[PDB]
DNA sequence: GTTGTAT
DNA sequence: GATCATACAAC
DNA sequence: GATCATACAAC
DNA sequence: GTTGTAT
């Protein structure tokens, strides 16, 4: 445990120091984050608001990433470094969860920040650091969200894993990449309509 | 260059728009009623979710539903002026009885704001129902709103010493008015012991009510204070933290966040030692933990230094009678009180009236029942109902109501079980309306018809203290 | 740690996640319904402010008021999303015919934003109405909403085919679509047309459908990318803004702009043109000053003498947005999928949803008309039985028996004889049969109709053609963009 | 004539709708409140002699604000800028840009304390714009107002009706804006209490 | 600085 | 959505 | 209230 | 960069 008198604006941090324990929830906005931040158990649960839209990186110029002010705040949460200086042995966090909102644009959010951690986080995807909230996300108490899903004794969480890196970063080029052809016709051919 | 320019001396302009911001600030916006101990806002936040149907029993409403209502016939502001006022109403640090429940991020402790109205819904709380007890049995003054397309509430009926109970604040123009909440059961007391002995005084109110009640709890040293503010309406207090080196309550209107963050300030300014560490292990479901350093030293220096130990200055201003005025805690029983008279005078007289004018219809049903005969020879002979109107007005000597209300009579309603359901209905109004004339004829009753609604509130909603009294 | 923790592909999940999103714009906010050329957040501002009552002839309601019930009954949004879509549809050019009508500060061209909810209100266009007639015919189906406990249209009637007449855009997702607007009479005389000659072509077509016709009007540059855009959906199209040469009153050219583009903002061309002008990029201009009145556009740039004011003239239209491109994308929601439609693709869409609703309301009509003269019929054997009908009433103690007996006596149904049950006294005299009876009369001819219109297709289509032109007499516009080789 | 010609630099406030004429005798700045309005002003105000100069919430009380305050707050900031005139030791009102200073605010109560505020920021640090004749007071009939409702009602010299600030005695001028804005409580109380009637 | 209705 | 200044009284 | 970055496609 | 629905 930590004892605090140390020294982001955001993210309400835990109170150990145990990156072996301890846990960081990416919740999007601070509508989620208050809910989220009200019953987290202060002890190796520490919150992050990830305010707007992610940027995708996978179309992104290197230079407009290094400013986003989003991502730097998730890098200095986590504490890992950047590119050359990535020390997945000075982790913050042993976990990292996805808790966006169970809504379309929660999803879209979760598909950016599956990339942005990917692409410039692999070491920690291909370490299972990071985890997906499973809810039944403002409109929502603290018991409500405590009782639910990020409470260690119940709750359920999906580990992400990696199988094939080529499937995989084809699939983000797909998806999450330039060109837009090849996207649409992924969207003619995995998609029932009526 | 102007055609028709006036001249406006600058003293002039300056005095008279003052004025108008200043009575407006006062008597419309920050200062609450000396009666339901609401200001214009809370007023129309309430009689809004009333409106809207989001009563206790009714399922909640989004809050951008009811801020935009609100806002769009009532209260003529912001939506953050509203749902931040609404947000307030629901939360227990805030209101030791709160008016609203709502669903979803509301605010923390911590200073921490609430979700977007679009993520939250809410309404009244059964309790803030009371607030509205007999709203629509013309128990209340209503008035046009600033559109003059609407009509709203000068006041609510207020069926519990809201003022007294939750408290008032603040901020005006010239003036602060600084109130704080009391236990529900306890002011209920006050207010029945008024109405048994006028004759009482400060020591003796003070019986049944030994003080404020904060919804954090905490405790208030002293009781000097108390006194002097509840005789001449101003005066202070101090109050500390429930504490075991662990705190378990902080003082009203304190942040436990800020404190902690101030406490570290002076733990990094050689402003005190034996500073080890200085934790929050709150839950959800309670609340602060914090060699060598004897403690007692160092934790009587933090109350005296940091905000685990504030004064809470006595100030109850209110509005009675349009005009502001510093009153004391008989002068403001006593305004409750007369208001909840008037409240059971009008509701009692719009029952009265209501008993009254349903007999005068059931007469003359009967009347017609009997001769149903002769009625529908009536009707039937008549060309237009204009004149099937006046003929049955004057063979069976009835009114143009009466007369109407007969042309109007299902046929469904001409069956033989009919006549006796009508009259086991008048029956039992005359006895109605005999009974609500014995309680507008005896001020007696009216007073202890206001005793036992008071004490049926007290019993369904009254709280365990939550501040205990030091010396 | 946790207990019971799955496994997740991050190929799967992704594919996932995404194809939710995907669809998720595409059918339900990106792009709009060919019938009534709408989106979810419009659909929703029209149907809700029709609830409201904010109809043409009642007065404006509080704009807070307005998205305030959209978004808590409708629209799982955002608030300023919605105040922000509803403004739009009342601003002169933004929309080519408006869907709402606003007071106060609802924006202006030079991209001032509209006043804050607290300030203005809105309703209704005498327009949008169309939109909406007949909305309580059973027309439209209807939808549970996102909370499951309010009802909403799928689609709305649009007695006007507000896809061509106001077009659309755009932005989706692996999509977008950028449809470009048209004149309404045109529009419907494209609609009629189609409707009497189906052997017709594009070219037939588009002697009564020119082309665009955008709020500013402005110029259009080459109509061989029109007729490209009305046969594959899919076409390019020159705009340039009206300009116009003066003289000064010292005698030097004055250039005159009168009417911008489409979607082109005269104060970002102005500090365009700055920024170019003290750039040396383009030297000639002896000022640029924006002298528009709230009664029209004048955009002046006066050049210096020893100029060309048209050699500046192209310059301005080759470097600034004072003439762009419209890249006609007519792509639209068509039985539940995204299609790139042709001209005539959307006209049969709109003839045909036009063709469903009128025979749903004439059978709404209808099966209400007869369920009326039904209990007419019962009344009036009632009014000629009144003594033996209130005999039997009487002399029954529950209604239960009463209306028993009414329905054996008289042979009645259940509704004709709770309708006898449930008459005033006042309906028992001399005037009011001869009453009930004109009524009656009066429902077997409807009922007659009715039934003629729901068994002659002629009819339906002559009944659509009659009411656009109506639609037409009454709102349609004079051209406003010259269309030019 | 004498008027703009674009191109220039001016580094003028964000906001404010400059007009095109440059003779400070005929040009106006309107100082409205909040962008709702000054929509409406900006948008049909006759962009040739008539500036809006929108300003943000609250002015400043610099009755009850140290010079430390006043010298770093954006809003007074921007309306010197506007003005051109300068502040304290360089006010120089034969280099002002505008001869016509309208207050329009809002006709609610609020609008009338904005009013308060800013009159004595004028009387407290631009006397000489005052004691010139210069500030004026708009008499409407405003973010609820369309463009063609705001000229031809208030905007339109030729059917507008303005009222000219004039002050009689400086030092009963002195001494309402002590009492009123100053930092003084029980006095501003007992004027209140004096000079009210609910 | 902080409290709460306001621009 | 989050964050920015300010009036107004009173510790 | 005003402003701040972002997804998404096409140009 | 700009467009228009969304976070
Ligand atoms: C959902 C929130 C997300 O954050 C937003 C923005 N930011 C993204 C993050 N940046 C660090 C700071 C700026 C923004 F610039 C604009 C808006 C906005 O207009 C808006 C709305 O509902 O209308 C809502 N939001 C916005
Ligand atoms: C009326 C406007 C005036 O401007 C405001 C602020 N500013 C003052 C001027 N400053 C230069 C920039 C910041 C502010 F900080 C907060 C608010 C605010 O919360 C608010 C509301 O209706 O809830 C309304 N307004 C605010
Ligand atoms: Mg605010
Ligand atoms: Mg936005």
């Amino acid at each position: 445990m930590k004892s605090g008198l140390e020294i982001p604006g955001k993210l309400a941090d835990c109170s150990s120091n145990n990156p072996a324990e301890t846990e960081l929830f990416i919740v999007e906005g601070d509508s989620a984050g208050g809910s989220a931040k009200s019953g987290r158990n202060r002890e190796f649960q520490a919150i992050l608001p990830i305010r707007g839209k992610i940027l995708n990186v996978e179309k992104a110029s290197m230079d407009k990433i290094l400013a986003n002010e989003e991502i730097r705040s998730l890098f200095t949460a986590m504490g890992t470094g950047f590119g050359a200086e990535f020390d997945v042995s000075k982790a913050r966090y042993q976990k990292l969860v996805l808790m966006t909102d169970a809504d379309v644009d929660g999803a879209h959010i979760r598909t950016l920040l599956l990339t942005l951690i990917y692409r410039y986080m692999k070491p920690i995807l291909e370490a299972g650091y990071v985890y997906i909230a499973q809810p039944p996300l403002g409109e929502m108490d603290d018991h409500q969200l405590w009782e639910t899903t990020m409470d260690p004794e119940h709750r359920l969480m999906a580990r992400v894993s990696v199988d094939d890196a080529a499937e995989a970063d084809k699939i983000f080029d797909m998806l999450m990449g330039d060109r837009v052809e090849p996207r649409r016709e992924f969207i003619e051919e995995n998609a029932v309509y009526s | 260059q102007d055609k028709n320019l006036v001249n406006v001396n600058l003293t002039k302009e300056m005095k008279a728009s003052f004025i108008d911001y200043a009575m407006s600030v006062i008597v419309a916006r920050a200062l609450p009623d000396v009666r339901d101990g609401l200001k214009p806002v809370h007023r129309r936040i309430l009689y809004g979710m009333n409106e809207l149907g989001v009563t206790p029993d009714k399922p909640h409403k989004k809050s951008a539903r009811i801020t935009g209502d609100v806002m769009g016939k009532y209260h003529p502001h912001g939506d953050s002026s509203i749902y931040e006022a609404m947000v307030r109403m629901a939360q227990w640090w805030s209101y030791r009885y709160m008016l609203v429940d709502g669903h979803g991020n509301f605010g923390s402790m911590d200073g921490d704001s609430a979700a977007a109205q679009r993520y939250t819904e809410a309404r009244m709380s059964k309790i803030a129902l009371e607030m509205l007890r007999d709203i629509n049995k013309n128990t209340v003054d209503f008035v046009d709103n600033y559109d003059a397309n609407e009509r709203e509430p000068l006041v609510l009926p207020a069926r519990f010493p809201n003022l007294l109970v939750n408290g008032a604040t603040g901020i005006a123009v010239g003036m602060a008015t600084n109130i704080p909440p009391h236990n529900l059961g306890e002011t209920i007391d006050a207010v029945k012991l008024v109405m048994d002995n006028p004759e009482v005084t400060t020591k003796d109110l003070m019986e049944v009510l030994p003080g404020p009640d904060f919804p954090t709890g905490a405790l208030v040293m002293g009781k000097s204070g108390i006194h002097k503010a509840y005789e001449t309406g101003k005066g202070s207090i101090v109050l500390r933290s429930r504490t075991e080196i662990v705190v378990t309550e902080f003082p009203y209107m304190v942040n436990k966040t800020k404190v902690h963050e101030h406490i570290v300030r002076l733990v990094q300014e050689k402003r005190i030692e034996g500073i080890t560490a200085v934790r929050d292990e709150s839950n959800r479901e309670g609340v602060f933990v914090i060699r060598d350093a004897s403690a007692n030293v160092i934790l009587n220096n933090l109350f005296k230094m940091t905000q685990m130990q504030t004064n809470f200055g006595f100030n109850m201003l209110a509005i009675q009678n349009g005009i502001p005025k510093i009153l004391s805690l008989r002068q403001i029983l006593d305004a409750y009180i007369e208001h909840q008279k008037e409240v059971v005078v009008r509701r009692t007289r719009f029952d009265k009236e209501k008993a009254e004018a349903r007999a005068h219809i059931l007469e003359g049903l009967l009347i017609a029942l009997d001769h149903i005969d002769e009625v529908i020879r009536i009707i039937r002979a008549s060309e237009t109902d204009a004149e099937a109107q006046a003929e049955l007005m004057s063979k069976f000597k009835l009114s143009e109501r009466q007369s109407q209300a007969i042309l109007d009579m299902r046929l469904r309603r001409l069956t033989g079980l009919e006549r006796d359901k009508i009259q086991s209905e008048y029956d039992d109004l005359l006895a109605l309306i005999a009974d609500l004339a014995d309680i507008l004829a005896k001020p007696e009753r009216v007073s202890q018809i206001i005793k036992d609604e008071l004490d049926e509130v007290k019993r369904k909603f009254s709280d365990k203290r939550r501040t205990e009294l030091m010396v």
